[PDB]
RNA sequence: AUACUUACCUUAAGAUAUCAGAGGAGAGUCCUACUGAUCAAACAUGCGCUUCCAAUAGUAGAAGGACGUUAAGCAUUUAUCAUUGAACUAUAAUUGUUCAUUGAAGUCAUUGAUGCAAACUCCUUGGUCACACACACAUACGGCGCGGAAGGCGUG
RNA sequence: UGGUAUGUUC
């Protein structure tokens, strides 16, 4: 808001049994996934459940000393299997899109005219031909160099440096899934 | 409901301000803003019976030769503490409120 | 709404954390640099003169004035001040960026030049020297240089080179001269310099 | 560990009903030594069981709602 | 004054050389310790009564 | 919205800048990241009291409503906030 | 568990004391109505300057400005 | 425990320490000790213990009383006090340095004046300092 | 402190030259505890010799 | 201060008093206390002689979040074991089918 | 309206000082938009040492500066 | 000080003119103002701060006043801490020559509009 | 509620409502049968007037002012009559209506 | 410069001076290149209006300073506490006197700080302008030259 | 329906 105090009196009007279907039992365990997806480019629009700070505080009550519910676990795990499947199965859209960008038709037909032309003396010339091939094939890839990142299923580089890497490790995107990868393998060592 | 649009209507008005400092200050009004920042013409201001503070303050301003006499104050609205405005004005019809009944002719 | 008035680019709604990436990113710093360079350009080179106030001068210093002699006055062509005038302006310019640079290398051996001449192992500025690296996020500018680093630690000790004339000093430069008035140098040494 | 926020703090010490020491303003103002049961967002802050302390023989004053713009430092004796 | 963290060339800093600390003088206020207003207000019953 | 001067204040990051407090003391430093609501932190501060002493922190962090003023370094006479007539090249739809 | 604004509307109609920020001036008398801005109204009011009092003082009105808590007898 | 009990108890210091009380005018002996003083306080700030920073200072000073014609070691002990907060034990350091000397060594009178650009905070002071180091 | 040398007078040359020293010289604004620090500093240098 | 000793060898070679202390007094360097015998027993001949994955270098991530910076650093092994794996993966697959059409053509 | 930028000040030991002498040395543990400081083992400074709790929490009309005790 | 400020000027009006402005301390001010805002934030050109000290304010208790100037060159000051503004001294150039200066300032503008008009294309 | 979001331009009759029916009714009743009131100020400036007008900072216009402050030396009480004055509602103190 | 990846974000609203009357639109609201009045802005324009604009028939002087000198000028005022030892005035956490061990910070400044007072030098500004080196005035002063700078009042 | 900044290839 335009003033603080407004900020101020959201806050308190936010702040201040309990198995209900309007607490959202992914934030009342923690790290909801329409939480961590908020403001990016990834994000899922808004969250039908409510979210509250009192009842997350009285389920960390409840967790230190008194018991723990386990159907807002499942709950939490069944959310989390089904991000995780949708992700995965975005990443498997990006790998075949990556697999059909290394076997385009031009491409593809340059590569068998190369390898046309391929075939002591004969065996020099040869691994020269497999090493212009090889050359050929090293500048196809370097007009995009785009790779497969293995947990986020973005997109990366080989040639780019760590620090780069490193800016694009610190996001919300990657925190927040790296979060939920913990959480799901979490969830599977505890019910496997 | 604000009553600076009443000091907006006194314009060429020959009044007296006394600041929170204990300055009186006596000039013509030229304009007001909204945030009660008045600026003043004609003007000659006084410490009265000290604050060494306001003798400094007094002092200071460009002027004195403890009446300093200056030609041009702005006032901020937060220094203010009264106005006394002269009593031939008609109180009767300079807050006549007119935004106030145009918002009760809309209700 | 945010406007940068340096790199004439508009902005989404002011958000803290946009604004400070674009004051990091590398054109915002070229565009501000150029123009901080170019205002103080301007205002070095602005020559305000005083408007002259010529007043109906005395009779008798007409009369002492106009008979003690008449002054030559010199000028050159466009070509020639233009060039005398390029040539002031990067003597002017290189003053203005030198700097006396010999007591850095003259305390070169000294024990304890790791811990005040190094400039990153300073107390009170080496965290600032240590904090903004310029971290090199692309990797042609880490790639570009090949040469060593050579970064003095703090730890090195007297143990460390014990006698400095066995390990190959530099002799120190000679006292530099001004070139417009090097033709008056003695040409005959006092003493026989070999090499 | 992590962050905790102002309005939180105050709300876990509003939970755990720590005996409190409230300051206040300076020289004129008096130390006041109760404990906590409401507040809101402009940091009116309801005590109880409140004893007064003169900054360096307490007295009781009941139940007090006291107001923001006075409240300097909150601590848990 | 010499190593700078900042971001410019140093023929930017060169051109950044700020200003002399500034003189430093006794202040003519009173400290905001003792920055208040005045005590003792009577209570205005008199005002009432006479 | 924000105003030419807190626009100046932000604009100044990373120079030798000089604040003095509302109870007398000034503290000098290099300006680390200033903001809108004038809560300005400093590096390599210099501090003087207004008991007179002098001492140095090494990273102040101030309120904004706690500040007389602050001194910018000279060359920020000229700058783009200043100019009048300055137009604006084609904002976005 | 409580809030000041059910707290301070069932605290109408009760003999309410009221100290300022100056330690001279605290006002003891029932409590009329108050609103968001906590501005207080009071019915007959006794003053207390450092703690002996003056003398009554009846329908008042005290500013938010001035006060620095409300207590309940 | 802290890093001074930690300091105490460690089997390298004791070494270290003896081997700069048994020679005492080997320098490199007190530079490795020093360093190892310095290493072992890896963040240097005001929120460290004052009972190490009592034995860096007396180190120090023992290190300056022993070797006074060092040049470099003044003016880092003098901006090792000045990180530490305080500017008069950083200027009692530096005049005791001048006077190590007996006022004529640039290297002191150069560092002490790049640091009184800044401390002085009062100009026919400053005027008056300079010019002592003009004509000494 | 600043150290004065005197060598080889007369009792009326020793007169002469100390009256025509301190007719010259103009002292002012001495420190009040400065005769413990000479004490102190002369023990010190003499201990360090 | 406490566990500590000022002392110095050149009031204690020369056998004279006030040679060891316990507060800081200028000149004297400070030993462990319980290591003072080990001191006297050193100097002892000089007495009878005078009687008679490639990742986090620390260098690029200085100007980084000091918070999060143990994960960082294992997402970027992560992520330099995956492209060296499918980087080997390549090369065997480009040794495997090149190889099956060279035995085929 | 903005988030101040105390988060280089995450696991740090601060000391506020409060109106001309009150020098709260403490490990701040949180803060919020208008200054409030969340101090972990606070601690009383007079030119004499006081306690003051285990945790506490500082209003920010009376917080001026803070000192960065531990370095960054 | 026979200047004759403007009887009908305001802050948009009074810029680049040498103010002389009054604090709640009496710490005043001197300097041309080159913006302000809705909260008057003064920046201030070429300023010198003056004070009285508290020897002199005996004196200057119903002659000659020692006041105590400091420079700060440019500065920002709050609208805070400040009292009262005046209008002290007059600029240099005049109301004609700033105007001249104002129009040349908007044909550089249009000129430099053009310009990423045929930059743009 | 919260105040931002009760309705637009409507927030005038809540504040009139807030004005016949809350802490205002002292405000109101002198204004309406010109009674005098006793205001007392944050520099011992106890002004006894009539008010004019109501607003929502408390500025307030008052009518045939006496107003009265004492000077603590010694102890002397100085008084002036003022005809129409425009009061801030920070100076204000407290607000006393005799019957 | 094109092509692609990544990090952050994706917007508080309403309105553009006021009053009176007439007409139109299905007590309330909107519009009128509709009419009268006030106010604001811009451009011109005039008021025997108000203030200022520095010798040259000399080697000066007006305004603002020196963060300049004489000047370490002259007159005053301060430059840490506690425990104990050898004496001690003594209501104090031995305060006071001479000497010291030890303990926590410990502004630099005593050529310091405040007040007083004169002289010299140097910086930024101007109409350094057109005629003449001249006998006017109780209705106190022919304000009846070409302008510039600041402002007031009046008209289109 | 978009903006800012950064890294590769032509």
């Amino acid at each position: 808001m335009s003033t603080p105090a407004a900020e101020q009196r959201k806050l308190v009007e936010q702040l201040m049994g309990l198995h209900d279907p309007k607490i959202c039992k992914s934030y009342l365990v923690g790290e909801c996934p329409y939480d961590l997806f908020q403001g990016t480019k990834q994000s899922l629009g808004k969250c039908p459940q409510m979210h509250l700070t009192k009842h997350k505080i009285q389920y960390e009550r409840e967790v230190k000393q008194g018991k723990t519910f386990p159907e807002f676990e499942r709950e939490y795990l069944a959310i989390l299997s089904r991000f995780v499947n949708e992700c995965n199965g975005q990443i498997s859209v990006a790998l075949q899109n990556l697999k059909h960008t290394a076997e385009e038709r031009m491409k593809i037909q340059q590569v068998t005219e190369e390898l046309d032309v391929l075939d002591l003396i004969s065996k020099r010339k040869e691994v020269a031909k497999r090493v212009r091939n090889i050359t050929e094939n090293v500048g196809q890839s370097a007009q995009q160099k785009l790779q497969v990142c293995e947990v986020c299923g973005a997109y990366l580089s080989r040639l780019d440096t760590d620090r780069r890497l490193a800016d694009h490790f610190l996001g919300k995107i990657h925190l927040g899934y790296v979060k939920m990868r913990e959480d799901y393998d979490r969830l599977m060592k505890n019910n496997r | 409901m604000k009553l600076v649009n009443f000091l907006k209507k006194l314009r060429n008005e020959q009044v007296t301000i006394e600041l929170k400092n204990g300055t009186t200050v006596w000039g013509t009004l030229q304009s007001v803003s909204p945030q009660m920042n008045a600026i003043l013409t004609d003007v000659k201001l006084t410490l009265p019976q000290s604050n060494g503070i306001a003798m400094a303050s007094l002092y200071l301003t460009g002027g004195q030769q403890n009446i300093a006499s200056l030609q041009y104050i702005n006032i901020r609205g937060n220094t203010i503490r009264q106005i006394i405005l002269p009593d031939s004005l008609n109180l009767d019809s300079l807050l006549v409120d007119q935004k106030q009944l145009n918002s009760l002719r809309r209700s | 709404r945010y406007y940068c008035e340096y790199c004439h680019s508009y902005l989404t709604h002011d958000t803290l954390s946009v604004r400070k990436s674009h004051l990091v990113g590398k054109n915002h710093l070229r565009i501000t640099a150029d123009y901080y360079r170019n205002k103080a350009r301007d205002i070095i080179n602005k020559h305000n003169h005083k408007r002259r106030h010529i007043g109906k001068r005395g009779r008798k210093e007409r009369e002492n004035s106009s008979q003690n002699e008449t002054l030559k006055v010199t000028c050159l062509s466009n070509k020639e001040k233009r060039h005398i005038m390029h040539v002031k302006k990067m003597n002017q310019k290189e003053l203005a960026q030198t700097s006396i640079d010999t007591l850095k290398l003259l305390y070169d051996g000294s024990p304890g030049y790791s811990k005040v001449f190094v400039d990153a192992n300073r107390f009170d500025i080496g965290d600032l020297v240590k904090a903004s690296k310029l971290p090199q996020r692309a990797n042609e500018k880490s790639a570009h240089h090949s040469f060593k680093q050579t970064s003095r630690s703090r730890d090195e000790t007297c143990e460390s080179n014990p006698f400095p004339r066995l390990n190959n000093p530099k002799k120190l430069e000679p006292p530099k001269i001004l070139s417009q008035w090097s033709n008056t140098i003695p040409k005959t040494s006092i003493f026989y310099s070999v090499d | 560990k992590a962050m905790v926020p102002p309005i939180n703090c105050i709300f876990n010490f509003l939970q755990q009903q720590t005996p409190v020491t409230i300051w206040l303003f300076e020289q004129i103002g008096i130390r006041i030594k109760g404990k906590i049961v409401g507040f809101d967002e402009f940091m009116n802050v309801v005590i109880d069981e409140a004893v007064e302390i003169p900054v360096n023989k307490g007295t009781p004053l009941g139940k007090i709602l006291l107001k923001g713009d006075n409240i300097t430092l909150i601590t848990s004796a | 004054m010499n190593y700078n963290l900042s971001k410019y060339p140093d023929d930017v800093s060169r051109l950044f050389k700020p200003r002399p600390p500034l003189s430093y003088k006794r202040p003519t206020d009173y400290p905001y310790a003792k920055r208040q207003t005045n005590p003792n207000i009577t209570g205005v019953a008199n005002l009432l009564s006479t | 919205m924000n105003g030419i001067p807190v626009k100046l204040l932000n604009e100044a990051q990373g120079h030798i800048v000089s604040l003095e407090l509302t109870t007398g003391a000034t503290y000098r430093g290099k300006l680390v990241e200033s903001e809108d609501s004038m809560n300005v932190q400093l590096r390599d501060v210099i501090a003087t009291e207004p008991q007179g002493a002098v001492t140095h922190m090494d990273q102040i962090f101030v309120r904004g409503s706690q500040i007389k003023f602050i001194v910018v370094p000279d060359l920020l006479k000229n700058a783009p906030l200043f100019k009048k007539n300055s137009s604006r090249p084609m904002p976005p739809i | 568990p409580v809030n000041p604004k059910p707290f301070l509307k069932g605290l109408v109609n009760h003999r309410v004391g009221v100290k300022l920020k100056f330690n001279s001036t605290e006002y003891r008398g029932t409590l009329v109505s108050t609103d968001n801005y906590f501005n207080l109204q009071l019915n007959e009011a006794e003053e207390f300057v450092a703690g002996v009092s003056h003398g009554t003082l009846g329908e008042i009105f005290i500013r938010c400005n001035n006060v620095l808590y409300i207590r309940e007898l | 425990m802290d890093k001074y009990t930690a300091l105490i108890h460690d089997e390298n210091f004791s070494t270290l320490t003896l081997n700069v009380s048994r020679y005492p005018k080997s320098l490199a002996y007190w530079e490795k000790l020093l360093n190892y003083i310095v290493k072992a306080s890896a963040p240097i700030c005001k929120s460290t213990e004052p009972q190490l920073l009592k034995l860096i200072r007396c180190t120090y000073s023992s290190m300056l009383n022993e070797f006074p014609y060092l040049e470099n070691y003044y003016i880092d002990f003098a901006l090792l006090e000045y990180k530490l907060g305080n500017v008069s034990m950083s200027h009692k350091i530096f005049q005791r340095g001048l006077q190590a000397f007996n006022q004529r060594s640039l290297l002191l009178w150069t560092s002490y004046l790049k640091f009184c650009n800044n401390v002085i905070s009062h100009q026919k002071q400053l005027f008056k300092k300079y010019e002592t180091a003009e004509e000494y | 402190f600043q150290q004065f040398q005197v060598k080889a007078c007369h009792v009326s040359k020793f007169m002469n030259e100390l009256s025509n020293f301190f007719s010259q010289v103009e002292f002012g604004k001495c420190e009040a505890n400065v005769i413990n620090y000479f004490k102190r500093e002369y023990n010190r240098t003499y201990s360090q010799i | 201060m406490r566990d500590i000793v000022f002392v110095s060898p050149q009031l204690y070679l020369s056998s004279q008093e006030g040679w060891k202390s316990d507060s800081a007094k200028s000149g004297f360097i400070p030993i462990l206390k319980n290591d003072l015998q080990r001191f006297q027993d050193s100097l002892k001949h000089i007495v009878d002689a005078r009687n008679s994955s490639t990742q986090y270098k620390v260098d690029t991530n200085t100007l980084s979040d000091l918070p999060s910076d143990a994960l960082d650093q294992l997402c970027k092994d992560i992520i330099e074991f995956r492209t060296k794996v499918v980087s080997i993966e390549k090369e065997k697959k480009m040794k495997s089918t090149y190889e099956e059409s060279r035995r085929q053509r | 309206v903005s988030t101040p930028e105390l988060k280089k000040y995450m696991d740090k030991k601060i000391l506020l000082n409060i109106n001309g002498s009150r020098k709260v040395a403490g490990i701040l543990r949180g803060y919020d938009i208008f200054l409030n400081v969340v101090l972990d083992d606070a601690m009383e400074i007079n030119g004499n040492n006081h306690q003051l709790g285990l945790q506490t929490v500082i209003r920010g009309n009376s917080i001026i500066s803070l000192e960065a005790l531990d370095a960054i | 000080s026979k200047i004759q400020v403007a009887h009908s000027s305001r802050l948009a009006n009074l810029i680049d003119y040498k103010l002389r402005v009054l604090t709640q301390d009496g710490r005043v001010y001197i300097g041309q103002l080159m913006a302000f805002d809705k909260h008057m934030n003064l920046v201030l050109n070429e300023c010198i701060e003056e004070r009285v000290p508290k020897t002199q304010l005996d004196k200057l208790r119903p002659l000659n006043i020692k006041v105590e100037k400091r420079v700060l060159g440019l500065t920002i000051l709050r609208g805070e801490q400040i009292l009262s503004t005046v209008v002290e001294d007059k600029p240099l150039l005049s109301k004609k020559e700033r105007l001249v200066r104002d129009k040349k300032e908007k044909k550089q503008a249009q000129k430099q509009t053009k310009l990423r008009k045929e930059k743009e294309k | 509620r919260p105040k931002h979001e009760l309705s637009r331009a409507e927030l005038e009759e809540l504040e009139e409502f807030e004005f016949k029916h809350g802490p205002m009714s002292l405000i109101n009743d002198a204004m309406v049968t010109r009674t005098p009131v006793i205001i007392s100020l944050r520099n011992n400036h106890k002004i006894i007037a009539r008010v004019k007008a109501f607003d929502r900072h408390c500025n307030m216009v008052l009518e045939n002012v006496k107003e009265l402050w004492t000077e603590k030396k010694n102890v002397i009480n100085r008084e002036r009559f003022i005809s129409k004055l425009f009061l801030r509602g920070d100076s204000v103190i407290v607000v006393l209506k005799t019957p």
